[PDB]
RNA sequence: CCUCGGUUGGCCUCGGAUAGCCGGUCCCCCGCCGGGGUCCGGUGCGGAGUGCCCUUCGUCCUGGGAAACGGGGCGCGGCCGGAGAGGCGGCCGCCCCCUCGCCCGUCACGCACCGCACGUUCGUGGGGAACCUGGCGCUAAACCAUUCGUAGACGACCUGCU
RNA sequence: GGAUGAACCGAACGCCGGGUUAAGGCGCCCGAUGCCGACGCUCAUCAGACCCCAGAAAAGGUGUUGGUUGAUAUAGACAGCA
RNA sequence: ACAGCCCCCCCGGCAGCAGCACUCGCCGAAUCCCGGGGCCGAGGGAGCGAGACCCGUCGCCGCGCUCUCCCCCCUCGGGGG
């Protein structure tokens, strides 16, 4: 049933807290509630971190547990987690949320105009397809 | 042309459990549900707009039934985005659960 | 808000939803709770039935016709629960109580409308998965409610009609996706604006 | 926005051909500054455009103390030929910079409004 | 004694010199306290219990916080303590996993309060020691000694239950 | 006229599970549409309520795109669906309009009321008396009095009266 | 403030505006946690829920959670079957 | 070893330093600048001087310029060093 697991080398996304919006690697597990956590390439120094503010991703790095920053950083850079992360639908959904949030009034006006025209064209095509499908006569 | 004011609800007066300070009112602004989001609305003018029986003079217009009690947001209240408002006269108690307009007037943005 | 807030009672905990609804109607908001037979109560069914039977026992000894009115429908049970969180002996509380409507099943005004959900009152997130719970409809039926069967039949008809409507909506959305694929050279100019400003990933 | 005057009132003109706002004073407390800007450097705002230029003019009430005959004349404010010339002179060099950036003129033609879902504290201007 | 996130303090004290011993011995203790004022108070409590010293007849020559020498390493802590129950006094040995010794002692105080209703004034921490993973005795601590540890997060409860307060979609607990 | 004021865009709907879901598609079975078995996608829900839709300055020259199998009818007539409180919704036929409304441009104009509030909607709002204007329609009961006695303190009740 | 209350807890009082607290609180009544609060314990077919205070004991439980001491076990424990 | 971990080293080197990669403190003679919201405006003859005369732009405190002269940079005498 489960596909994403808490384990050494698993890359997690920080949902909230001081490090929200960042990627980290799980270096070790502490007492079912916390994990020794290290983002050497995403600017999260080694520290404890609760599992509540983690959202596991699909990337697993291969380093032994409680390895140093050097080995975590080499595991991160080789098979680059930054670009592979940015390529995912998750990361660009986050990016779309951010750029929708930072949109100004003129940008909202332009989006309103473009969306108006786009919706009208799509609706005309939908009506055309409906009438094309309404010409069915078969016993 | 457009609404141009934020909707708020007159939730009640500033009060203890068994004491009520009617000189200041509590407003629930729609869409503001955290204390840190209330900083925009501090100092903004707010109006309680209502209708009555007799006509009253309208600034820049003909007399009508509309009357206003003016006020402004003074500070935040609670952690959940309440605000406190001081009006020129204390709000009537029939206005509890009714519309208050936050007018964006003293803009700082 | 200014519209009527329609809340689906299925999967919701009684007191949690009632506290939310009471605060909403005290803030001057129209609230309509549908499908009150689907409301859950934490704790096992025998315990909750015992609580309601104690409530049944509480009656006025001199003249029970004046005493507490024990309402057996799930909608009326939820209504009385909300009244217990409202200040119903003042004019403000009575107006707040008037701003609330409760129904068993989903009546024709509201079966054709979208229904909201309160996560802070949902059983799935507010209750541990190993704990037991009771259904308000079953409790009401076994404590005196008479219309469990007819409400179930009407709910099943409503669900069949909703399935038909949902199939129509799915077919329309498939046709819309096909339309977007059909017109893309005349759409990409505005699609790029939307993508640039974060709408439409 | 063009310039702050000597009294701190802003002098603005959403060009009259766009949204019917002439060269007009306004208070910075009662405006919202958006992020969109047009480079109106090295345009020439005429020097006579001052607070005394934009101050309101009044007629009443000389040689008349008790009102028995209606004095509602002159209530029609008249636009001066000088004001029309100034508006033309400013707009003639404001408008080409507006048209230089796409669909800014439609933005200036439209008015601002609060849709039911949008909130000014989350809006970026 | 209340709590917070406790800190370790090295507290060194001694009796005041008298014309019986010009150089009284120096005594050192580890005190886990919210702050240095409480640390000094607990030092005087403990040395009054052990030696025949008082705050008035003695002085505190040093009170400094002890920083953890490896806060980036998960390690096992055994704690020997004693406490007063409602009906007697008992000695306990408890085990925890934490990065810091002070964090482990804070975990101990919370756990004693949770399981035995023991308030912090009843608890006397008498030894704290980092132990090897083979020396551990508590299975709840031992089960995390896996080089290939792996578990999911089965039933993730929605914590943002009020943003939004009202919504159309029901939450998902599977991730 | 009199009176009561609120409000200041809409969402027209699967069922649900939560140690799982959602979407799409080829073969089997039931009336050309659904149910299964594959297979392919998505899943910190993007076929997303942290969403979607509509979007209000108005016109006049004036070009390029969208459309042109198109929009409007408080225009008529017909049909269908909806009963849980249907108080609603959808589809056709005739007729009458404009080729305008949607996007990007060209062109100038409107009280530009000289900084200022209750502005902007629902709305042709609800309710009550009354006047005028036309069309199409209706001509009743209840109570008292009387009688009854299946009833009864009195009321009430059961009854009868070209 | 303790729902309520001569005595409890805070604090003592001219008529007011603003700020901040005490004791006590912050699901709703009812102002305030609508914190993505922390760690555990607990299921009650009479659960529990805050000084005074408004109800309980001895004695039990193979319910569950910790802890103390002791013992057996690959020279094969323990439990089952013979 | 075809990964790593802990301690002592014969000794370290560079950067940064209670970190602007939000791991963990106490502070400011070792501390300053800027901004926003709210409430308020009580008082009313402050002139040692001219012998006041238009309503004392006054006391304390902190400053600038001139009663010296050279230069420098922008305006067209004014402004800034
Ligand atoms: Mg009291
Ligand atoms: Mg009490
Ligand atoms: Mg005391
Ligand atoms: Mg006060
Ligand atoms: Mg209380
Ligand atoms: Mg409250
Ligand atoms: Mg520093
Ligand atoms: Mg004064």
């Amino acid at each position: 049933v489960f596909r994403r697991f808490v384990e050494v080398g698993r890359v997690a996304y920080v949902s909230f807290g001081p490090h929200a919006g960042k990627l980290v690697a799980i270096v070790d597990v502490i007492d079912q509630n916390r994990a020794l956590v290290d983002g050497p390439c995403t600017q999260v120094r080694r520290q404890a971190m609760p599992f509540k503010c983690m959202q596991l991703t699909d990337f697993i790095l291969k380093f032994p547990h409680s390895a140093h920053q050097k080995y975590v950083r080499q595991a991160w850079q080789k098979a680059d987690i930054n670009t592979k992360w940015a390529a995912t639908r998750w990361a660009k959904k986050i990016e779309a949320r951010e750029r929708k949030a930072k949109m100004t009034d003129f940008d909202r006006f332009k989006v309103m105009k473009a969306k108006k025209m786009r919706n009208r064209i799509i609706k005309n095509e939908v009506k055309k397809l409906q009438k094309a499908a309404l010409l069915k006569a078969s016993p | 042309s457009g609404r141009l004011w934020s909707k708020a609800i007159f939730a009640g007066y500033k009060r203890g459990l068994r004491n009520q300070r009617e000189h200041t009112a509590l407003l629930k602004i729609e869409g503001v549900y955290a204390r840190d989001e209330t900083e925009f609305y501090l100092g903004k003018r707010c109006a309680y707009v209502y209708k009555a029986k007799n006509n009253t003079v309208t600034p820049g217009g003909k007399p009508n039934k509309t009357r206003v009690i003016w006020g402004k947001v003074t500070r935040a209240h609670g952690n959940s985005g309440m605000v406190r408002a001081k009006f020129r006269s204390n709000l009537p108690a029939k206005a509890i659960g009714h519309r208050i307009r936050v007018m964006l007037y003293p803009s700082r943005i | 808000e200014v519209q009527v807030l329609v809340l689906d009672g299925r999967g919701h905990l009684l007191g949690r939803l009632a506290a939310i609804v009471a605060k909403q109607v005290l803030l001057g908001r129209k609230v309509v709770v549908v499908r009150c037979e689907g409301i859950n109560i934490s704790g096992n069914f025998y315990r909750n039935k015992l609580k309601y039977l104690a409530f049944l026992r509480k009656r006025m000894n001199t003249n029970p016709s004046r005493g507490p009115y024990h309402f057996r429908a799930p909608s009326r049970i939820f209504w009385r629960t909300v009244r217990g969180m409202l200040p119903h002996k003042t004019k403000r509380g009575q107006a707040a109580l008037d701003r609330l409507k409760v129904f068993d099943g989903i009546p024709p005004p509201y079966d054709k409308k979208k229904r909201m959900v309160v996560p802070a009152a949902l059983k799935v997130v507010r209750l541990k998965p190993t704990r037991k719970f009771a259904y308000l409809g079953r409790l009401a039926h076994e404590v005196g409610w008479k219309y469990q069967a007819v409400t179930a039949t009407l709910e099943e008809k409503r669900k069949e009609k909703a399935k038909i409507h949902y199939r129509k909506k799915k077919q329309l959305m498939r046709l819309r996706k096909q339309a977007e694929k059909n017109v893309e050279k005349k759409i990409d100019k505005y699609t790029e604006v939307l993508k640039t400003h974060g709408l439409l990933v | 926005f063009l310039k702050q005057l000597a009294s701190g009132l802003l002098l603005v003109t959403g060009p009259l051909v766009l949204n019917r706002v002439p060269l007009r004073r306004t208070h910075q407390k009662f405006v919202i500054a958006t992020s969109t800007k047009i480079d109106i450097s090295n345009v020439k705002i005429p020097k006579h455009l001052t607070d005394a230029y934009f101050k309101k003019k009044k007629l009443r009430k000389p040689r008349h103390q008790e009102g028995e005959i209606f004095d509602t004349e002159k209530e029609k404010y008249e636009i001066t030929e000088q004001r029309k010339i100034d508006q033309k002179a400013v707009d003639s060099q404001i408008l080409p910079k507006i048209k230089a950036i796409p669909q800014l003129q439609g933005y200036l033609r439209s008015v601002f409004a609060l849709t039911n879902g949008i909130y000014p504290h989350k809006l970026v201007f | 004694k209340a709590s917070g996130t406790l800190r370790e303090y090295k507290v060194v004290g001694r009796c005041l010199p008298t014309p019986k011993c010009h150089t009284p011995p120096l005594y050192r203790m580890r005190i886990f306290a919210p702050n240095h004022v409480v640390a000094k108070s607990r030092f005087w409590y403990f040395v009054s219990q052990l030696k025949k010293m008082k705050k008035s007849s003695g002085e505190i020559v040093y009170c400094g916080q002890v920083f953890e020498k490896s806060p980036l390493r998960v390690k096992n802590f055994g704690i020997w303590l004693r406490y007063d129950s409602r009906s007697g006094t008992h000695n306990m040995y408890r085990e925890y996993r934490d990065l810091t010794t002070a964090g482990a002692v804070t975990q101990c105080y919370r756990d004693m309060g949770a399981r035995h209703r023991a308030r912090a004034h009843s608890i006397q921490i008498m030894k704290v020691e980092e132990i090897a993973a083979s020396k551990c005795r508590r299975p709840a601590v031992k089960q995390f000694h896996d080089s290939k540890i792996k578990f999911p997060l089965p039933h993730r409860v929605l914590r943002r239950q009020h943003k939004p307060r009202f919504t159309t979609k029901r939450p998902n607990t599977f991730f």
